[PDB]
């Protein structure tokens, strides 16, 4: 939408969280949790492919 | 608010002019401009309480926290009805100290 600006990746989440109707402190209370399962899920598509 | 799908930008608005067999769209859009840099964090830690802003990111400009709105900055000093609170200042990475201020009391002198 215009030039690139920088922001955290996790900041990024809780935005994106925010657009779907969850609050972000569910993000980041869980923070570790739901990056152990966007790893998981990644792993089982190679897997799959 | 599909992205591009009326021009480069924030859709403000859109006007019609007709062509010979077609039509031209003339696309108004919102372009953000001349950013600065500053240092962020997700949540502020008082009284051992963990704090959040409404809507609008936490900025710092060198020394003072505000919170700002995500796409124009318009700085404002961290209230009470600017936040809200869950939890302690113990399970958020990269949680920061600093003084989160009520109106009431400082009213009730
Ligand atoms: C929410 O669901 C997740 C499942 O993804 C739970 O986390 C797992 O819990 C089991 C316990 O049976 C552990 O063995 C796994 O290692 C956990 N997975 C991960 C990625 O940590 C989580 O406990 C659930 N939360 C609640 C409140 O029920
Ligand atoms: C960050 O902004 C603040 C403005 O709140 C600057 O701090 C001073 O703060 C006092 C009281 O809050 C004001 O009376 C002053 O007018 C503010 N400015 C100055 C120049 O004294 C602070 O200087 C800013 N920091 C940086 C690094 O820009
Ligand atoms: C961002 O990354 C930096 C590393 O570049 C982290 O800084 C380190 O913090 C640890 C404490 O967890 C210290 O032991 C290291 O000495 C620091 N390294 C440097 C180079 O400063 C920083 O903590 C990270 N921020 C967050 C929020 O996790
Ligand atoms: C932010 O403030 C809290 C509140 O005091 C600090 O928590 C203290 O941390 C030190 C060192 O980690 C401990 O020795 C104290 O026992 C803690 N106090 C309490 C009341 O728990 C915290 O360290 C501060 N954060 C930073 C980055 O300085
Ligand atoms: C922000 O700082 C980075 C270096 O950390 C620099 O590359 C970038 O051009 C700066 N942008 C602005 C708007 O200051």
């Amino acid at each position: 939408a215009g030039a690139a600006l920088q922001i955290p990746f996790a900041m990024q989440m809780a935005y994106r969280f925010n657009g779907i109707g969850v609050t972000q402190n569910v993000l980041y209370e869980n923070q570790k949790l739901i990056a152990n399962q966007f790893n998981s899920a990644i792993g089982k598509i190679q897997d799959s492919l | 608010k599909r992205v591009d799908f009326c021009g480069k930008g924030y859709h403000l608005m859109s006007f019609p002019q007709s062509a010979p067999h077609g039509v031209v769209f003339l696309h108004v859009t919102y372009v953000p401009a001349q950013e600065k840099n500053f240092t962020t964090a997700p949540a502020i830690c008082h009284d051992g309480k963990a704090h959040f802003p409404r809507e609008g990111v936490f900025v710092s400009n060198g020394t003072h926290w505000f919170v700002t709105q995500r796409n124009f900055y318009e700085p404002q000093i961290i209230t009470t009805d600017n936040t809200f609170v869950s939890g302690n200042c113990d399970v958020v990475i990269g949680i920061v100290n600093n003084t989160v201020y009520d109106p009431l009391q400082p009213e009730l002198d």
